[PDB]
């Protein structure tokens, strides 16, 4: 049957997409911190396959892990465009969900949703390493539930 | 005959590889997605403009000691001549002069880069 | 622990274990069970061309010995 | 049969390129205090064939102002001559036995150094450019040197042909009579792979990702592929120059793991560094070469070709 | 638990296979600990719930529910305030 | 590859701190300050806590002021190891890393098992702390500290006489003593040029005065006495923790003024007083005299102070916040003369910069 | 602390320290993760004469 | 006091200058940097297998907040509003009016957990221990808007979480 191989398809790039996704390095305040320490040994994010990555050319996901200004909006626009796709979006901390502790700034951007679409919003001030690697479990259950291929085949 | 169909297949197997690579995916092409990179911002000038080079004097050194290997390499061969004295003189003295123009180049400062 | 890497050396090592192999193995399998013939010189080649011939199967793997001359 | 020959090669090659990765991203966890892929499969024995096809699938884009012709020719080039490289290499039988197999492999390791100037240059980005023109600087620093000392070695076996390293390691290994060889030639390959300390082409904390930071999915993917055969296909060189393994003509498979084991022990021995030392600034790599190999290289050729002489031991020319 | 293992991996929870009808086997989530337990594993305390349970209430969820976030039980934000301003109603009768 | 000129723009992180903590008590401006030198946390609120002690006219007790030194080293430890490990990453050298972040995963859990939060603890406060330290804590804390040495010595080993390293760092980014002090150096970047100058010697503040430790020299002003001087800084820390473990007295964590700090909650709950003092110092704040003061203190990074403006209300004024990045980042350009692309790479690790201060 | 004698020696030796003296992992001699409930003191201020807040 | 980390003057005898000789030629202390990450490698790595293991915490940690109940189920909370007057980030929104009984009590109570600094200052101001930051912290969510908790939501909270927060406050209380 066609419906069964599309979805044993599905499953199989749904699964090598979550199971090899390259982080940008890209972190711009104290949440960048936090996110240093889960590729520090004792959470080790480089074993669950998540590899930054610098080029945004080869990169699957964006972690706003910081303070999104008006200054760098623009900058964090054109580095998520440059994104080859899939790409997903995981936003960080208190600044980048709804602008935090600097809600209320005439330079701040409240929330990185305003610039970019987000898939998983990660809360706390800093998240802990352990609260950002549940984060990225859950952006790769929310992978595995696509249903790219089986939406193709009945179109 | 082997080695002419080892190459095809080396870079049939590369090209295979990168038409899959341009056929398979979902593609989604819009202009600031092709977009140049430099760290976020818009480049400021051509990237086809002038690199100065702060090597050049070595590099054009590098042609001239390049060319002393075409002569060397025959040595394994020269060793096997019945005229030893000779030819251990000339792959001496070739080497030699081959050391000089680094003592030359080396103590004339051009061996470091311009400012 | 540090001998859970080992694991993906292993098959790094049968990896790299397998050309060398199969080369060995195919060239027995395409002489006759000998190693391939080694031709660096013209004098080589020469006595490899004259193998063919005298094998009167075209084929240079195949030695003939005083059986054949009489 | 030939064909099932020139398969069984480049397929195995392309699975242990693919397992290094992932042997190198637990070495060097395991010497940072942590582990490295152990999640996907048992102990990350899948992680190589999830990264693969990850990239496979994903979008490649061709920058609005790159050279499509030369942005296109450059991956497929590094790959194609990456797996060229192995071509002549006795395990312990060549699949292409060469005369000059020695030559041979010079000369596809400086025209492979084309799939990053061309690569860098097409991409026409300033950090690809700049990665671009320091595989010039790198190139310059080295080709020298290594060409040498690959001579002064040659001087004790008396040929260019790779299987006859075997019989001039019949007794000993050249270890011993050209340590000092030896250590040289080791940091060469460093340079001549682009691996760290000397890791300055891609220079990721400098050059972002330095002559592919354009390159995306597939692209890249045969950029790295191109990038880990040749370490392993320069360790190989290595072990057969310096490290030579007996060869028993009734058992050609035991030369294959000795041979093997060898290999994969200097392979180790790259990831090992890269976990170790800081990076070179591209011109103390070009001083490093010039002022000190050079003149130590230049001394030891003058001393192999004399002390053959002089002792009597002029190696076989055949 | 192991208290010969180093601080932090000496103890830990094998998820069940299935909670509150959601199959479990693969997908696990940090969420699916209890809070009696959840106490105990990031070590809060040194004594577990069957030696030292936690107080019980009649308000406390008997049934733990894991991170429901992506699937149709998940929470809607609303506002908890009542209307504000009354808006005045026409008769319904016409006037002439 | 040669840096005719470096024009550094900032402003990318700038979120005016400064004017959002005109509208806040002082109180509720405490912490915007673990957000500054988000690597610094605790010295952060030190600073700004001397500054709102000073203008109290109040003094914490003694308890207080040896936690504050006691957590104002260990953040020392904390800053240093991220100063010197990126810096090492930066230059290629990225093992270092990942062996010192499991020291400070370490010394992450001290900050947590304090305030509640691992980074922005918000835990020093103007009076002293908000809470003692929980039983057992200085057990830990002397456990971590006897090994931290030999932490220190595996970093040696891979950098100090690693000639790698030494080719990175020596004579790039010579600063002359006269230039450095006229540029606004603070910190390593004075002491690393031969200039004798440090806060907890020369202006010392809580208990620093009581503590013995040796100030780090350099001698050449480059990147590899700077490096030096912080891996020896950070066995000064340790020397010091072991001082703070032993001299520890007892008594309050906090003033016992209930107009400045709050009461306990036993107090809050049975005492008239204290219910009104816990209701106004939470709603409104506690009243600053007006006045302005200059307070600073030898932070991980340099000298980091406060201009803090009191107009006798609650409310801060103005708070003109002094980054010692600032300073060094204005001097990247004249650093960076006659070097590479690959040593500015070098220099910007050197300054030791963050940029929650530097842009505030 | 399960390495076997001989791995001791080898990382012992590699390092040129004795790691087996100071290890970077954590066991049981870290406090217990339940204290006992602390007494903790009152400040100077606590008195119920002599105590007037004009004099402090 | 203070010294000196690069003031050093290298012995010039024979024996000295040929070890340093040594050292240049033969590498030795960059083979002594290959022996320290070679004992790593035999060391135990300290990573823990998240998420069936858990980094240790503290009875102190801020985590997601929740409102109490009394053990009679009455709300803790009485409208002060001094969370809200003392948030630092002003993510707490209040209304409050008698309630049918004359209580009072809150008709809404939410906290923008986008605005919020998880700082606990609330839980300080708080006279009655009704918000409190709960210890958990793995609460990621798919959209915005399920980050906006209203009164309804924090009062599950807190009925989820009763039996680990009791406990928390039972060990840390005599601190406060
Ligand atoms: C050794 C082998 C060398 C190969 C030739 C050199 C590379 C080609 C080149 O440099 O052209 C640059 C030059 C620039 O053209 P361009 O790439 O379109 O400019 C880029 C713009 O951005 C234009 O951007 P764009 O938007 O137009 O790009 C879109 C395009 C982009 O798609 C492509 O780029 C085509 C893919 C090219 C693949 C190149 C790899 C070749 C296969 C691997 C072989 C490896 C070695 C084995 O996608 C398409 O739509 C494809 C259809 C349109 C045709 C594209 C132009 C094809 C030119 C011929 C290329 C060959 O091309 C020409 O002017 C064509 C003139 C003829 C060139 C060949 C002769 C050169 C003399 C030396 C060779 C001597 C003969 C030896 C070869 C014969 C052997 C039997
Ligand atoms: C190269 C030659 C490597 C020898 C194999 C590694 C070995 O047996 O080390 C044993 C032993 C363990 O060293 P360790 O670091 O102190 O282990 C920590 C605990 O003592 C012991 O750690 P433990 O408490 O975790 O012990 C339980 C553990 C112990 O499992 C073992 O038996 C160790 C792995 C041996 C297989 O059980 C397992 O986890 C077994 C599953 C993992 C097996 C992964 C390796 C399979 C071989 C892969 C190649 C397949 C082809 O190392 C030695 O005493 C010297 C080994 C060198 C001499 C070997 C030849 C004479
Ligand atoms: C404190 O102040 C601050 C800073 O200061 C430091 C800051 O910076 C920032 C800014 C912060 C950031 C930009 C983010 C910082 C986050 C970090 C985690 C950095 C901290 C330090 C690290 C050391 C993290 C990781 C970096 C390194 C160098 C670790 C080394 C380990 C690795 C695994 C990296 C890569 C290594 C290897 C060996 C290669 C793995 C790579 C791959 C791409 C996978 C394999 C590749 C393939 C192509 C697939 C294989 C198979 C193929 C191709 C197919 C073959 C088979 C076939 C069949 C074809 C902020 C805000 C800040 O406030
Ligand atoms: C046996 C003969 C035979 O097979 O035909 C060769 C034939 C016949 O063998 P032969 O002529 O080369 O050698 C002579 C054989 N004896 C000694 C027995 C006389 O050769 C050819 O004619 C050319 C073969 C063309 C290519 C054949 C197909 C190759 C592709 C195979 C796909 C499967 C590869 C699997 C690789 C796995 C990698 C891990
Ligand atoms: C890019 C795609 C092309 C890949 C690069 C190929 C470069 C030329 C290969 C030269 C092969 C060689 O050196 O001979 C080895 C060896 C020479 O070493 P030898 O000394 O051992 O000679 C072997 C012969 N006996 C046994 C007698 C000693 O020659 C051979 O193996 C067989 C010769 C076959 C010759 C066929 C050549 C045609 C292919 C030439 C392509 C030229 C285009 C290159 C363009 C590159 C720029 C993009
Ligand atoms: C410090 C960083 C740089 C390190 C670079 C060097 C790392 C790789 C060094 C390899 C050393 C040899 C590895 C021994 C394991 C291989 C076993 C083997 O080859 O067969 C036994 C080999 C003997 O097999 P053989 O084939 O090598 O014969 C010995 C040499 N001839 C041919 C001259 C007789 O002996 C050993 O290697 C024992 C060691
Ligand atoms: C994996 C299996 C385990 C064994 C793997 C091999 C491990 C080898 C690397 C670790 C070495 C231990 C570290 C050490 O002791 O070095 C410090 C020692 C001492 O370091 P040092 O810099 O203090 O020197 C002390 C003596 N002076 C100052 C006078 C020079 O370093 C050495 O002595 C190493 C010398 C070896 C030189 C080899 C280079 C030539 C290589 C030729 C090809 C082979
Ligand atoms: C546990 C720690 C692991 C550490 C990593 C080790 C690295 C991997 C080791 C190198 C890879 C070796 C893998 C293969 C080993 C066994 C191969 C073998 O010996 O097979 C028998 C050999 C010929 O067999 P073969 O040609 O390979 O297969 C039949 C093809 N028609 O014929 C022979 O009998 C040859 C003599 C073999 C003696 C052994
Ligand atoms: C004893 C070990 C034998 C085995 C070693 C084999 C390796 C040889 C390569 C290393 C060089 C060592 C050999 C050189 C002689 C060493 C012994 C020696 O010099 O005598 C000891 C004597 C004591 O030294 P001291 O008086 O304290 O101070 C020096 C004042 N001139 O020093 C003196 O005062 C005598 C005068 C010292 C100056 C002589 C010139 C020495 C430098 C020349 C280069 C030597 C290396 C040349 C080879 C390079 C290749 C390795
Ligand atoms: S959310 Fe908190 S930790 Fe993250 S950047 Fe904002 S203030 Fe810093
Ligand atoms: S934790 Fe702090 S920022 Fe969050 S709601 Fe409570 S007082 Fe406001
Ligand atoms: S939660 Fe506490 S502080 Fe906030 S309004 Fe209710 S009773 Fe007052």
């Amino acid at each position: 049957r066609g419906e069964y191989v599309v979805a044993k398809l599905d499953d199989l790039i749904n699964w090598a997409r979550r199971s090899s996704l390259w982080p940008m390095t890209f972190g711009l305040a104290c949440c960048a911190v936090e996110m240093m320490h889960m590729a520090a040994p004792r959470y080790d994010m480089d074993r669950f396959g998540v590899v930054f990555r610098a080029s945004p050319r080869q990169s699957d996901v964006m972690i706003v892990a910081g303070t999104l200004t008006n200054k760098m909006a623009p900058a964090l626009r054109k580095v998520y465009d440059q994104m080859p796709e899939p790409r997903y979006v995981v936003s960080m901390g208190s600044c980048a969900n709804g602008g935090g502790y600097y809600h209320y700034s005439y330079s701040v951007v409240r929330g990185c949703d305003r610039i970019v679409p987000v898939d998983i919003y990660v809360p706390g001030c800093p998240p802990t390493a352990e609260a950002l690697l549940y984060g990225i479990l859950q952006l790769q259950k929310k992978i595995k539930r696509e249903k790219r291929l089986r939406i193709w085949y009945r179109r | 005959m082997n080695l002419m169909l080892a190459l095809l297949t080396n870079f049939t197997l590369a090209t295979l590889l990168v038409i899959i690579a341009f056929w398979l995916p979902q593609l989604n092409v819009y202009s600031e997605k092709t977009s140049p990179y430099e760290c976020g911002f818009d480049p400021m000038g051509s990237a086809r403009l002038p690199f100065s080079m702060k090597f050049f004097l070595v590099a054009i050194t590098f042609l001239l000691f390049d060319l002393e290997i075409a002569l060397l390499l025959p040595l394994p061969w020269a060793s096997q001549t019945a005229n030893l004295n000779t030819m251990l003189t000339m792959a001496l003295f070739l080497i030699i002069l081959l050391a000089v123009s680094l003592a030359y180049e080396w103590t004339q400062k051009g061996l470091e880069w311009t400012e | 622990m540090w001998f859970e890497v080992l694991p993906g050396i292993a098959v790094m090592g049968v990896c790299l274990f397998i050309p060398g192999m199969a080369t060995a193995r195919i060239h027995r399998f395409s002489n006759g069970g000998k190693e391939k013939r080694v031709a660096h010189y013209p004098y080589q080649w020469y006595l490899m061309e004259r193998d063919r011939r005298v094998s009167g199967v075209n084929r240079s793997y195949v030695s003939k010995g005083l059986e054949n001359i009489d | 049969m030939f064909m099932i020959n020139i398969l069984m090669l480049i397929i195995p090659i392309l699975l242990a390129v693919a397992f290094l990765t992932l042997v190198e991203r637990k070495v060097l966890g395991y010497m940072q205090l942590r582990k490295g892929p152990n999640v996907v499969g048992p102990y990350g024995l899948l992680q190589p064939i999830a990264d693969a096809i990850k990239l496979f699938i994903k979008e490649p884009l061709r920058p609005a102002t790159s050279s499509a012709s030369m942005f296109i020719l450059a991956p497929i080039m590094a790959l194609g001559l990456a797996l060229t490289m192995w071509i002549p290499l006795p395990m312990p039988y060549p699949l292409i036995n060469m005369n000059l197999g020695v030559l041979f492999m010079l000369a596809m390791s400086s025209l492979a150094v084309y799939s990053i100037l061309w690569s860098g240059w097409a991409s026409n980005s300033k950090y690809a450019l700049i990665g671009a023109l320091r595989a010039v600087a790198q190139t310059i620093s080295y080709e020298v040197t290594l060409a040498i000392i690959l001579l002064s070695v040659l001087l004790m076996s008396g040929s260019f042909t790779l299987s006859t390293l075997i019989t001039t390691q019949e007794q000993m290994w050249l270890i011993l009579p050209a340590w000092p060889l030896a250590m040289m030639w080791f940091i060469s390959t460093l340079a001549e792979t682009n691996r760290a300390p000397f890791d300055l082409t891609e220079g990721e904390s400098e050059l972002v990702s330095g002559f592919n930071v354009e390159y995306a999915a597939g692209p890249f993917a045969l950029f790295f592929m191109a990038e880990y055969a040749n370490i392993i296909m320069m360790n190989i060189f290595t072990a057969i120059l310096f490290l030579g393994t007996s060869h028993n003509p009734h058992m050609p498979e035991l030369y294959t793991i000795n041979f093997t084991i060898k290999s994969l022990l200097l392979t180790m021995s790259f990831l090992w560094i890269r976990a170790s030392y800081p990076r070179f600034r591209y011109d103390q790599l070009m001083h490093l070469l010039w002022k000190n190999f050079l003149p130590l290289t230049l001394a030891l050729c003058m001393w192999h070709v004399s002390l053959p002489i002089l002792t009597s031991g002029i190696p076989p020319q055949t | 638990e192991d208290n010969k293992q180093f601080f932090g991996r000496h103890r830990w929870v094998i998820y069940t296979t299935e909670m509150n009808g959601k199959n479990t086997f693969w997908d696990v989530d940090g969420s699916m600990v209890p809070p009696e337990w959840h106490r105990w594993l990031h070590c809060m305390t040194d004594d577990p719930p069957t030696v030292k349970p936690p107080t019980a209430r009649k308000f406390i969820w008997t049934n733990h529910k894991f991170n429901l976030s992506g699937t149709p039980q998940q929470y809607v934000p609303y506002s908890t305030t009542r209307k504000k301003i009354q808006e005045w109603v026409p008769p319904s009768t016409p006037y002439k | 590859e040669m840096v005719r000129k470096c024009d550094p723009h900032i402003g990318l992180l700038h979120r005016g701190t400064e004017k959002l903590i005109e509208y806040k008590t002082y109180l509720q401006a405490l912490p915007y300050f673990d957000r500054l030198d988000y690597v610094s946390m605790m010295c952060n609120e030190q600073a700004y806590s001397l500054a709102v002690e000073k203008l109290l006219n109040i003094r914490p007790p003694p308890r207080a002021q040896w936690i504050r030194v006691l957590f104002g080293e260990i953040t020392r430890l904390l800053n240093h190891i991220m100063a010197v490990t990126t810096h090492a990453l930066d230059i290629g050298a990225m093992t270092p890393f990942f062996w010192m972040f499991e020291e400070r995963e370490k010394m992450f859990e001290f900050y947590e098992r304090v305030s509640g939060a691992r980074m922005h603890a918000a835990y020093v406060r103007p009076g002293g702390v908000h809470q003692d330290l929980p039983l057992g804590l200085m057990d830990d804390i002397y456990e971590f500290s006897k090994n931290f040495s030999l932490r220190i010595d595996e970093l040696e080993e891979m950098l100090t006489n690693n000639r790698i390293w030494r080719n990175r760092t020596v004579d790039i980014g010579i600063v002359t003593a006269e230039d450095a002090l006229n540029y606004g150096f603070s910190g390593v970047m004075l002491r690393g040029s031969g200039i004798q100058w440090d806060l907890r010697k020369t202006q010392p503040y809580d208990v620093y005065d009581q503590v013995e430790f040796d100030v780090p020299i350099g001698s050449r002003g480059d990147c590899y006495d700077r490096y030096l001087c912080r891996v020896e800084e950070m066995r000064q820390s340790i020397r010091i923790i072991s001082q703070c473990l032993n001299k520890m007295p007892p008594g309050e964590i906090k003033v016992d003024d209930a107009k400045v700090s709050p009461p306990k909650r036993a107090e809050m709950k049975t005492s008239m007083e204290s219910l009104i003092h816990h209701f106004k110092l939470y709603t409104e704040g506690y009243q600053v005299p007006p006045g302005a003061t200059y307070t600073a203190i030898e932070a991980p990074k340099g000298e980091f102070g406060v201009y803090l403006v009191s107009d006798g209300s609650s409310r801060p004024y103005r708070c003109k916040i002094k980054a010692p990045g600032f300073a060094h980042l204005a001097g990247l350009d004249k650093m960076s003369k006659g070097h590479m692309l690959a040593d500015v790479v070098a220099i910007i690790g050197t300054q030791d910069i963050v940029f929650g201060e530097v842009d505030r | 602390a399960s390495a076997t004698r001989f791995i001791q020696w080898l990382r012992n030796w590699a390092s040129g320290r004795d790691l087996q003296a100071k290890l970077q992992l954590r066991y049981q001699e870290i406090s217990k993760r339940t204290q006992p409930p602390p007494k903790l003191p009152v400040g100077p201020s606590h008195k119920l004469s002599n105590n007037y807040y004009c004099t402090r | 006091t203070y010294k000196y980390v690069n003031l050093r003057e290298p012995s010039m005898d024979m024996k000295s200058v040929t070890d340093r000789a040594a050292q240049t030629l033969l590498w030795t202390e960059l083979i002594r940097g290959l022996g320290m990450t070679l004992s790593y490698l035999f060391r135990e790595p300290a990573t823990i297998n998240y998420p069936f293991e858990k980094g240790p915490l503290s009875p102190r940690f801020r985590g997601e907040h929740a409102l109490r109940r009394y053990p009679s189920g009455e709300e803790r909370c009485i409208a002060c509003k001094l969370c809200e007057a003392v948030c630092p980030a002003q993510a707490i929104t209040i209304e409050a009016e008698p309630r049918a009984d004359g209580s009072r009590r809150t008709t809404r109570y939410d906290i923008d957990m986008t605005k919020c600094i998880y700082c606990g200052f609330c839980q300080e101001a708080c006279p009655v221990d009704a918000i409190v930051e709960g210890p958990n912290f793995e609460f990621s969510t798919e959209t915005h808007e399920e980050l906006l908790y209203n009164k309804e939501k924090l009062l599950n909270n807190g009925d989820k979480w009763e039996a680990e927060i009791a406990a928390n406050i039972q060990a840390d209380y005599l601190y406060r």
